[PDB]
């Protein structure tokens, strides 16, 4: 039911590139027609050698034909599967667009439920994971029912036996697989449990070392990983004494077919056979073609149960992207009004409702009003959606309600040019950029070095600046090229102040900072809140009292509104 | 390369099921060639002979042949299967505990430098990759090797200048092609993989970073670098997909231009016969049924680069030496404790910060001393030199007036129990979760020991059967917690480390473990570290510590005054 729906979900996505997997079914058919001119030039070759002891030079045609058959051949072969991966790379580069539209679009609210490591295997994994799909196992699938199916053609004006020896596997190869296949899903079901617990036993225990050593444990979980590995081969050594009893099926009736063709014709140029001809002498060039055709039979069908492990992921790797894109998101209506003024502007709500990507309600009814340039703090109990009013303002979370910026209503604000007078400092520092002197200007790259000095030392970022190695053009990047906590937020303070703003919003800037930086952030921003109207969401309620309103939000709601009185 | 050297002793383990498995692939391979080669002469045979030569031709041995040939091809395919399949996990295995032994001496200390996000899924991947060298690389290369050889001896005995053009442009191309063709896609093997991992940053920093991206204008210009590199990763795999078709198009040149020169050299002449006659097939189907031996040669050879890259990933993480080295004086562990550190001024590696300014305090048998200090102090790291997981530099820590250094892993294990800040389940029967504590313990000690604590939602059903950790019965904060307390009291370890017992739980928890703590762990030496000043007025002693130096000592107050 479901896996039957994924794959038709597989069949959408190959649309971009119906193109490319049509020359790929083309260029199979006539891949399978030059095996036959192949196999009936070598045919013609041999017979008249062997039996007509014609000489090497007077043949000098079809060695002439069936080098350019081999040419051919391989030019197929070298172009068949070269329009395979441009088949494949498109579903990838599309599907891989469209995920990311998705993201961008369901914006920073919905994309940190997830770690950003399981989001990277559903962009990275998840996607190249369909490639093997679309450009081996859909082109050979097809070449599996063509090929074979144009190699009897080819033999049956020959001998109608030897073209019903191939042909009479086709129906008992599916069959015996089948019969080998309930044992082997048996198998696949009694197994399926020990080998999941087993399959992860290595990193789980070469994860948490730390508690292996500290209780002494290190020697003895050798002995664990010697009867995890060992139970782990038993098992499936099991499963795989019918996964490779179905595939040597298939090789089992390719060396049957070679020696029914071999005896049956040998034992017809001898006299005791001579039901298969039409009623003319069988040659030798009649038993050659369908010699040499025998293997080129089975070969498309070998080659796809190689392939088939693609089909499997393909349709796991399409049960997370599709639901990832049937999952309905609730994101903030695109506006299409503007500001008239970055003269600080003035914030009110009344009955507002904060509706997270998911559908639920974060923050219940609530009513206040921000008067232009007036800081306010917004202190409260943990988890009582205090941060969410911050990216219901940010324009992150759709809410319904009554939440209009300076007059208008936030809805129809255009976020493209909302968000021009918008200046936030998160929690956790987060810097996008490659060098530590673009992540300061990320608001305009082409600010002048003047002006990026004085908005440097206003967030005392210069300060631990000598302590890097490179200065100002200090990498920045996660890998090997850190800043402290204390250090990293300090920068993302100054990225915040080098472009004036509006309304500047603050979320917990100073938590798990060393106290030397905690000092110069705070009174960085204690600076930065007057110019601007400033809505502060901080924990400790400590020197608040030069803060104009406080609000105290208890599960999403503002119950004391005062003045630190 | 010279990189598998110490892997390669590994396979030696069981090298008689590798050869076998070897051997298998070589009568598999050589009776597809047979089973062709002898049906392409018997009908050739038989034909010349025909119905005028019926009872002189001698037909029942060839029909034997292609009866035993086709037996031996289907069977032994099966056998090759298995047996190749069955030396593979067998020597996982050995690849498992050879690196399981090797990262665990330098657990803290040397994977601390990388990331245990990325490097414990690698190692995983790479030790995968290197169980991967028979089947994919050592199988098919010397599979092919012999069968090119006994296919050459056995037509050398009808003509000479015939089987080493066969076996000569088959050899040749067994040792040309898999090397011109590592060498031609070197560079894409290195390109791909650096542009593989710079998209992933460059995705990683644009879903973290969309909150500051979309606030400053920056989303839309950072994206379109993020599909700028994706275009470049994107034709460097083209470009590694157009070695694979030119190495597939190139075989099946190199295997007609033997199977023509087969039809051509042959019909002039097999071992002297002016008129071969039969014989011409058996050379022309030869050269056609003997290259599916160098089908998976070229991409073997490809396999082994990715081989060496995990080869050397993997044997410079387990040959950087261990921080600390436990002397095997076979000391016994003492009844008490009585921590004593005269001073300890230990500094990270590649950092400046120098976290302990060498500090100084005593701990007598039976005490609780409680050590204060906000984040940042490097209070934690005191907890490291106890278990030794950095040693000190210019700094002495006794142990009943024993140093550290003195007492082997195997006692300094069982003296100290500590509970981490990150208590890890793993994923084991819960049963085998809390014997690892204390391996000896009875099935009753575990059911009365896990009451005490409190955890009685996980004896109430299958509390000794249930699978605890990913695919079963996960544990919640603070009832994680538990289970930390609940495995140092299994060991039952003289002195007692608590690393932020009750960092994250609220009021209820937190109040029950404080109390938890000091009525079981009231007879051992417990050297606590928190952040907290809730529950400090039962402990008899307080280290209140900034910037790791000593403050304010001595205080037996429930906490520092400014503090309150």
């Amino acid at each position: 039911s479901r896996q039957k729906e994924l794959t038709r979900w597989l069949k959408q996505q190959s649309v971009i590139s119906q193109r490319w997997l049509n020359i790929s079914r083309l260029l199979g058919f006539v891949s399978g027609i030059l095996i036959i001119a192949q196999a009936w030039f070598m045919a013609r070759i041999l017979q008249h050698m062997i039996m007509e002891n014609i000489p090497r030079e007077a043949l000098l045609l079809p060695f002439t034909l069936l080098v350019l058959t081999f040419v051919l051949r391989a030019w197929v072969v070298w172009l068949r599967e070269r329009v395979g991966y441009h088949a494949g790379q498109h579903i990838r580069f599309a599907i891989r667009r469209q995920v990311l539209d998705r993201l961008q679009q369901a914006g920073p609210a919905w994309i940190q439920g997830k770690p950003a490591g399981s989001w990277a295997t559903l962009v990275l994994e998840q996607i190249d994971d369909m490639h093997d799909y679309y450009a081996r196992y859909l082109p050979q699938m097809a070449l599996a029912v063509s090929v074979p199916l144009l190699i009897v053609v080819a033999i049956f004006p020959s001998n109608w036996a030897a073209a019903l020896i191939l042909l009479g596997t086709a129906p008992l190869i599916p069959l015996f697989m089948a019969l080998v296949g309930m044992g082997a899903a048996d198998a696949n079901r009694r197994n399926f449990l020990a080998l999941a617990r087993l399959s992860g036993h290595f990193l789980d225990r070469l994860r948490g070392m730390e508690t292996l050593r500290i209780f002494g444990r290190g020697e003895a979980e050798i002995e664990s990983i010697r009867s995890a590995s060992e139970d782990f081969r038993q098992r499936t050594m099991e499963v795989l004494r019918l996964a490779f009893l179905s595939s040597g099926i298939l090789e089992f009736f390719t060396s049957l077919s070679i020696a029914l063709v071999a005896v049956y014709f040998g034992f017809s140029y001898l006299g005791e056979l001579d039901f298969g001809h039409y009623d003319t002498g069988v040659t030798l060039a009649a038993g050659f073609l369908a010699l040499i055709l025998a293997p080129e039979f089975f070969q498309p069908l070998r080659d796809l149960g190689t392939f088939y492990h693609a089909k499997a992921q393909a349709v796991g790797a399409a049960d997370s992207l599709k639901t990832f894109m049937e999952t309905p998101l609730a994101h903030p209506q695109r506006g299409e009004a503007e500001l008239a003024s970055t003269d600080p502007v003035t914030i009110e709500a009344e009955e507002l409702f904060i509706t997270s990507p998911e559908g639920k309600t974060l923050a219940g009814p609530l009513n206040f009003t921000l008067p232009a340039g007036q800081r306010a703090v917004l202190v409260g109990r943990s988890g009582s959606g205090k941060s969410s009013l911050l990216n219901a303002l940010s324009g992150f979370l759709s809410y319904q309600g009554s939440l209009r910026i300076n007059g208008i209503e936030l809805r129809d604000l255009s976020p493209e040019s909302w968000r021009k007078h918008l200046s936030w400092v998160g929690q956790n520092p987060q810097l996008p950029a490659a060098t530590l002197r673009d992540n300061v200007l990320l608001a305009r790259p082409d600010a002048s070095e003047q002006e990026l000095q004085a908005a440097l030392d206003n967030a005392w970022v210069s300060e631990f600046l000598p302590l890097l190695p490179q200065g100002v053009d200090t990498p920045v990047g996660d890998q090997a090229a850190r800043l402290s906590v204390g250090q990293a937020q300090r920068v993302a303070v100054a990225r915040a102040l080098l472009n004036p703003c509006s309304l500047l919003l603050l979320d917990e800037p100073a938590a798990s900072l060393d106290a030397h930086s905690e000092q110069r952030v705070m009174e960085a921003l204690n600076a930065a809140s007057l110019r601007q109207t400033t809505l502060m969401v901080t924990h400790q309620l400590e020197d608040l009292a030069d803060w104009d309103v406080i609000w105290v939000m208890q599960d999403g709601r503002i119950i004391e509104q005062g003045r630190y009185a | 390369m010279r990189a598998l050297l110490p892997y390669l002793a590994l396979y030696k383990r069981h090298k008689w099921m590798l050869s076998l498995g070897i051997v298998l692939a070589i009568v598999t391979l050589l009776a597809s060639i047979g089973l062709l080669t002898l049906s392409g002469w018997f009908l050739s045979a038989s034909a010349v002979a025909g119905v005028a030569g019926l009872y002189s031709f001698n037909y029942m041995l060839p029909a034997a042949g292609v009866r035993g040939a086709a037996i031996t091809r289907t069977a032994g395919r099966y056998f090759e299967r298995l047996v190749s399949h069955d030396a593979t996990f067998r020597v996982l295995q050995h690849l498992r505990i050879y690196t399981f032994s090797k990262l665990l001496p330098l657990s803290p200390a040397g994977l601390a430098r990388y990331r245990q996000g990325e490097l414990l899924n690698r190692v995983v991947a790479d030790v995968d990759t290197l169980d991967h060298l028979y089947l994919r690389v050592i199988s098919p290369l010397v599979g092919a090797f012999v069968v090119i050889m006994v296919v050459t001896i056995g037509l050398s005995f009808l003509d000479f200048t015939l089987a080493f053009t066969l076996g000569g442009i088959m050899l040749l191309t067994l040792f040309l092609m898999p090397p011109l063709f590592y060498r031609a896609g070197k560079s894409t093997g290195q390109n791909l993989t650096h542009l593989r991992g710079q998209y992933r940053q460059q995705l990683t920093a644009w879903l973290q970073g969309q909150a500051e991206l979309t606030i400053f204008g920056a989303s839309d210009r950072y994206r379109t670098q993020l599909e700028n590199t994706e275009i470049q990763w994107l034709e460097a795999q083209r470009r590694q997909s157009e070695l694979t078709a030119l190495s597939q198009a190139i075989m099946l040149l190199i295997g007609a231009l033997a199977v023509i020169l087969m039809l051509w050299m042959a019909s002039g002449g097999v071992g002297g016969n002016a008129q071969p006659g039969a014989l011409i097939a058996l050379f022309v189907f030869c050269a056609l049924a003997a290259f599916e031996a160098l089908a998976p040669v070229t991409g073997a050879f490809q396999h082994l680069g990715q081989v060496i890259a995990s080869a050397v990933r993997i044997s410079d993480l387990t040959d950087q030496k261990p921080e600390v080295t436990f002397p095997d004086t076979q000391t016994r562990v003492a009844d008490r404790v009585s921590l004593t550190l005269r001073d300890v001024q230990f500094t990270y590696p590649e950092q400046s910060q120098q976290a302990l300014k060498g500090i100084s305090l005593q701990v007598n048998a039976g005490e609780h001393i409680a050590i204060l200090g906000r984040t940042g102090c490097g209070k934690s790291t005191l907890l490291q030199q106890l278990t030794r997981a950095w040693d000190p530099q210019q700094g002495e820590i006794l142990l009943n007036d024993s140093p550290i250094a003195s007492l082997n892993e195997a006692a300094l294990r069982q003296t100290i129990s500590v509970v981490p800040q990150r208590v890890h389940l793993f994923s084991a029967t819960l049963r085998d979760n809390l014997l690892l504590a204390s391996p000896g313990s009875s099935d009753e000690a575990l059911s009365e020991i896990l009451r005490r604590v409190g955890l009685e939602k996980l004896l109430e059903d299958a509390g000794l059967n249930s699978w605890l950790g990913e695919g079963g019965r996960q544990l919640s904060g603070g009832e994680l917690r538990r289970l930390a307390i609940a495995r140092a009291l299994l060991h039952d370890a003289p002195l007692v480390l608590l690393d932020q017992p009750t960092e994250g739980l609220d009021a209820t928890t937190e109040s029950q473990i404080l109390e938890l703590l000091a009525e079981m762990m009231r007879e051992k030496t417990v050297l606590m570290v928190t952040h907290r000043l809730r529950g400090l007025s039962r402990f008899q002693q307080i280290i209140v510590m900034d910037n790791g130096q000593i403050i304010e000592q001595g205080t037996h107050a429930e906490l520092l005054a400014r503090q309150g």
